């Protein structure tokens, strides 16, 4: 049925949900979305009660989204409140670490120094910065208060006992629990910092602007990154401890109604939202104060349903509340393989590494991005347009593929590959602007001289992203399987148009057996024609292949031979990286230059010479260069990923 | 960190699978055991028909009771052999049930191995145990063939190692392997099969009810996630969702106690047929003759056919 | 793909096995208290006969009964050997005991598994057609009361003890779990979405992030036998533990004499049986021989009477050489 049992944690919120149920009642149909409300004593019997089929919904803050995710419990989150304008909509907040400027010293180097709290126990003033320092306490870190104390310097810690840590009051004498103390919250943890008493204040990005509405009297100040480096209080985007939801709405990850809550919320927020029924107020009630919802809330997002709870929360929250909770404190490599055809390569890799290179398996790309993110696995090869993405998601290039005959391949940088449009010599009617109601075949979607580069030469033309409606049929594997653009592919059953070779039509040499069985144009590397053709492909549908038979198609409605690739290219496109978890460049780098010197494109592109250092360019946008991101960034309004719409959802 | 999944320790797979070979073996020990009471037996009728020749050539006066009592004792005794056969089966059958109970798990564990890092049997190494890791278990290539059967190699000489029930039951405790020596903790080999909580045995869900492998010896809480904390423990001793238990009684596990049970059943009833044929023997030896009794088995069977045979016509 | 589960039709003919190989225990019991009465009755005859002999009442000789002085010197030599044979007898009858002893825990332990791997939301490996879990309501071949470790039967509850009664040979039973009795739609059940991990051997299935690509896992002795790439759709084909292939159907199978625990337990009690039948055949032979010279005055004497005048004529026979 369509029913949402809700719930309440006392006796103002029960009754508000009362008006709630009854307000929605007279408004929305017998068959439409309702509510019903539960009743518990706190918001762990709710969150029970949901993992327990009781009830169905409850809104958290990220402390408590934490709990909800661990077992037996499970729980994930659904919708989420936001907060100013529809236009960038405040669904998170950033921890930071507030310091003056020039005082000279980095995250690494806070030991011996003075800090201001917003209080004991609290999530940006204490329960993260403490949990990410976990690991610098001097032993014993239990009670977690005395690690504190000989840690710093002198503290403001309010909320905690000045009879016991004494070194916690040094600032605010006392640590008074209320607003009558001059350095409690966040204004007192900046007035703390402002009038000289500590060095740094843990703080959120908002504080600093709701205390100095100066930009000369902000200049005086700056953030404390996690990279040992500082910022200006403005950059606290590229510069915080951590992204931490405000007010999140969780559900049960298997059976939850996430359709149910979704419609219920957003019908909800249409006739009793913010500014809309003298009525009945979602985010307002006379019973009481934050009464299901925030009362500062303007209003309900869908949360992306790829995003699950640790990747909601960021990699930053998780770290610090797991060493806060488990208290545990101190190579090999994980290695992600798309399928069973990379895995089986790479468990020859595991072996004959003994123990340095280990393997998982993914059915795609973005899942192999997903188990890097989280930590189920380390590092993997990627391709241009799936170097944007992983690192839109956080995670950084640290070997580049290389591709020419050098030298020194492993410190020679190279400008990249080209991105190339194949046909047959026999099709000679066919013309770069002659392409409409043909048939073409893609390495797949999201990759650079499969899709990136001629699908946005081809947007900024037909100024939609109908892409299936522009050709016959083809085959571009990830697509939709009921798209025409998996039509021609050749995947068993459900293998049809996947995004690994389990279909035969996946990657460069992939897509250029499509264009000889099937297809009439292909898009790869300029590399790809040579390398099958004149029996170098020992394939019964390669081998007696010869290039004289295949043409290159120019942005000039021009048509060269395969050789010619220099002056008949679609753009130049950037080299495969290998991206890993910030937190494991160092390593990573190490073993696989150590490897690398030791030992169809399985795990890396079979073209591939060396795998090469990267210097100032650790970041997607530094690596890929200016010239790709801003070409990629053209086709976000015709994006499909789920991974990149999640990943967006927190860094846009 | 919660998607952590531990390896069972080879180590202690080896010492399950030393358990499971002991257990064969018991067919083999009850067969044994029955052998010596036949060879008791055997002595008896050399020594009634010992008995007989000097009955046909003191206060051992009356002829009547001595031969009323012998061919009584013909009777008498292979219906109480036949009792201790029969406790010999059952003993054999409900240790044959325990060794196989045994066997299916670690045999499934050892075969949930994949090429490397993924496995559910460890060594320490990122490739998962193999035969010559598992030596107890296997006599060559992992395989339902390659198991021991009753009739094999160590089955007939474990059944010959002046080793106890007891003390085979005791090399399988918690305390005997050690809590860092049966499972391999801090370490990620995706064995699904040592999971409850959802993404184990279930993929969405965590179990409705508490797991076990074995049958008490590898006990599981209803959403076992992570690192696992094994305490030792019983079936009964999963109470919280995060509980993972070893045996620290083996004779409380369901399987081990029919073993027990009726394999002291056997040996109670072997004793009580051995004392009935000493208490005989001693009392049939006082009537026999030293002519008789210094003769030789061979010839001793020869003239009691010549009296026999004499008495007949 | 579909995610379907073990079917309780199936799981309950393998726990009927199962119980029926713990009560080969008490069929070897039962057979060999069948040859002791054969035997004792033998031995009864011998004295009937002894008696016949010094009461000289053995028949003029219808049949050869002239040479009783051989006739007894062999009869009383087989019955020395027969004793010996018994013996041999009941050494096969513990090993055939043992052998089916393990078939039934190997089988007991793998159901059980699958039994205990269910949770809420229609979540479970083991279906009541399109539905589950099945509980111990269910499977009642199974089990005594609610899933768990002690309400598996052991060998001396009732169930045991009377599936050892009936007239069930080995073969019949065996056939009852082949993937022809049972066929696809007995073996695969549940809705598509149950689940149940322990039947996927694809990624994600019994290895996380993982496949077991080393060895083709096998349930029972061959019972069920998987590949390294199984989808956890339940797919069923008929075949043994050599046949599975990487994408292929789970083979079910197809003649379970073929199975490593079942060859033992065929192996080791045919030679109970053909030990016990040859003793019965020869016990038998040497009776037809007895009762022929015994005479109705001695053939009637029956129990302690037998001894009786048995001892009476012994203690005269030898006073009468005495005097
Ligand atoms: C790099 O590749 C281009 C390809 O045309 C070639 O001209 C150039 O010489 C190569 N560089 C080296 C150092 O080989
Ligand atoms: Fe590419």
């Amino acid at each position: 049925d369509k029913t949402v049992r809700w719930c309440a944690v006392s006796e103002h919120e029960a009754t508000k949900c009362q008006s709630f149920r009854d307000h929605m009642k007279s408004v929305i149909p017998s068959d439409g979305p309702s509510v019903a409300c539960v009743k518990k004593a706190s918001y762990l019997d709710c969150i029970r009660a949901i993992a327990a089929n009781e009830a169905d919904a409850v809104t958290l803050d990220a402390g408590l989204v934490y709990d909800a995710y661990l077992a037996p419990n499970n729980l994930k989150p659904v919708v989420a409140e936001f907060y100013g304008s529809k236009e960038d909509p405040q669904t998170f907040y950033y921890a930071v670490a507030v310091v003056k400027k020039d005082s000279g010293f980095q995250m690494n180097q806070l030991r011996g120094k003075k800090s201001c709290h917003t209080g004991l126990g609290r999530s940006a003033g204490w329960n993260i910065p403490i949990g990410l320092l976990y690991c610098d306490l001097p032993e014993p870190r239990k009670p977690l208060e005395k690690a504190v104390a000989n840690f710093f310097s002198g503290s403001c810690a309010p909320c905690a006992d000045g009879t016991d840590f004494p070194q916690l009051c040094q600032l605010c004498p006392g640590c008074g629990c209320s607003t009558l103390n001059q350095y409690f919250g966040y204004s007192g943890a900046f007035k703390c910092l402002k009038d000289g008493a500590g060095d740094v204040a843990f703080v959120k990005h908002s504080t600093i602007f709701e205390n100095l509405a100066n930009k000369a009297d902000r200049d005086q100040y700056e953030l404390l990154c996690l990279d040992n480096t500082r910022k200006p209080v403005d950059e606290y985007k590229d510069c915080h401890l951590a992204q931490v939801p405000s007010h999140t709405v969780v559900a049960r990850s298997m059976g939850g109604k996430e359709d149910l809550i979704w419609e219920l919320l957003n019908q909800a927020q249409e006739h009793f939202g913010k500014d809309k029924s003298k009525e009945f107020q979602l985010f307002s009630s006379p019973h009481g104060k934050d009464l299901l919802f925030k009362d500062s809330a303007h209003g309900f997002l869908k949360v992306p349903p790829r995003m699950d709870a640790k990747m909601y929360l960021g990699y930053e929250y998780v770290t610090a509340i797991r060493n806060l909770r488990e208290g545990t404190c101190p190579k090999p490599v994980k290695w992600c393989a798309l399928s069973h055809h990379e895995r089986l390569k790479c468990d020859e890799w595991s072996v004959n590494s003994v123990g340095k290179i280990e393997c998982v398996s993914a059915e795609t790309t973005e899942d192999c991005i997903a188990k890097i993110m989280n930590g189920e696995a380390d590092a993997m090869s990627l391709d241009g347009g799936f170097v944007y993405i992983a690192g839109k998601c956080g995670l950084v290039p640290v070997l580049a593929e290389n591709y020419n005959k050098s030298d020194n391949c492993e410190d020679t940088p190279e400008a990249g590959y080209f991105a190339v449009a194949v046909v047959k010599k026999s099709a000679s009617d066919l013309t770069w602007d002659n392409l409409k109601g043909k048939k073409s075949c893609h390495t797949a979607v999201g990759r650079t001289a499969g899709w990136n580069i001629p699908m946005g030469l081809l947007y900024n033309k037909i100024n939609h992203c109908r892409f299936d409606e522009f050709f016959s049929e083809g085959c571009a594997p990830g697509s939709k399987k009921d798209s025409s653009l998996c039509k021609l592919c050749m995947g068993s059953g459900l293998n049809l148009c996947e995004p690994n070779n389990k279909e035969g039509y996946y990657g460069y040499t992939g897509a250029f057996r499509c264009l000889v069985e099937k297809g009439d144009v292909a898009f790869v590397k300029h590399q790809t024609v040579p390398q099958n053709t004149g029996g170098k492909n020992p394939d019964p549908w390669a081998k007696n292949l010869n290039e004289k038979d295949y043409e290159l198609l120019c942005l000039d409605g021009t048509r060269k031979p395969v050789e010619e690739y220099a002056n008949c290219h679609l753009a130049r496109a950037p080299n495969h990286a290998v991206v890993t978890r910030k937190d494991k460049e160092a390593c990573v780098h190490k073993i696989l230059r150590q490897q690398q010197h030791l030992f169809k494109d399985l795990l890396f592109r079979d073209d591939t010479v060396c795998l090469a250092k990267l210097h100032d360019r650790n970041t997607y946008e530094k690596y890929l260069g200016e010239e790709y991101v801003k070409a990629v960034g053209n086709l976000r309004k015709c994006s499909t990923s789920s991974l990149l719409e999640a990943c967006t959802f927190r860094r846009p | 960190y919660e998607n952590e999944r531990n390896a069972l320790n080879a180590t202690a797979a080896n010492k399950v699978c030393g358990l499971s070979t002991y257990l064969k073996g018991i067919a083999h020990r009850v067969n044994s055991e029955s052998a010596v009471v036949t060879e008791k037996l055997s002595d008896l009728k050399m020594r009634s028909i010992q008995l007989q020749l000097s009955v046909m050539r003191q206060d051992c006066k009356d002829i009547r009771t001595l031969l009323k009592t012998v061919l009584r004792n013909e009777f008498t005794f292979q219906q109480e052999l036949e009792e201790m056969r029969n406790a010999s089966a059952l003993a054999a059958a409900a240790a044959g049930i325990a060794a196989g109970r045994l066997e299916e798990w670690i045999f499934v564990f050892a075969q949930a191995a994949g090429g490397s890092s993924q496995f559910c049997i460890s060594v320490g190494t990122n490739i998962p145990a193999e035969y010559n890791n598992l030596q107890e278990c296997f006599d060559g290539t992992i395989g339902p063939e390659t198991l021991y059967k009753i009739e094999d190699s160590r089955v007939k000489e474990s059944a010959q190692k002046s080793l106890q029930l007891h003390e085979v039951l005791s090399s399988i405790s918690f305390s005997s392997l050690g809590a860092e020596s049966i499972v391999e903790k801090g370490e990620n080999r995706g064995c699904n099969l040592m999971r409850t909580a959802d993404g184990g045995l279930l993929k969405d869900v965590c179990l409705n009810r508490n797991f076990t492998w074995g049958g008490g010896v590898l006990n599981f809480g209803y959403c076992v996630a992570g690192n696992l904390k094994i305490k030792g423990g019983e079936y009964g001793d999963v109470g919280s969702h995060d509980a993972v238990r070893w045996t620290e009684d083996p004779s409380k596990v369901s399987i081990f106690k029919d073993v027990i049970r009726l394999f002291a059943r056997f040996q109670e009833v072997k004793n009580a047929v051995v004392k009935k044929i000493k208490t005989t023997v001693d009392e049939l030896t006082k009537c026999i003759g030293q002519k008789e009794a210094e003769l030789t088995n061979d010839q001793l069977y020869e003239e009691f056919e010549v009296i026999q045979k004499y008495l007949w016509f």
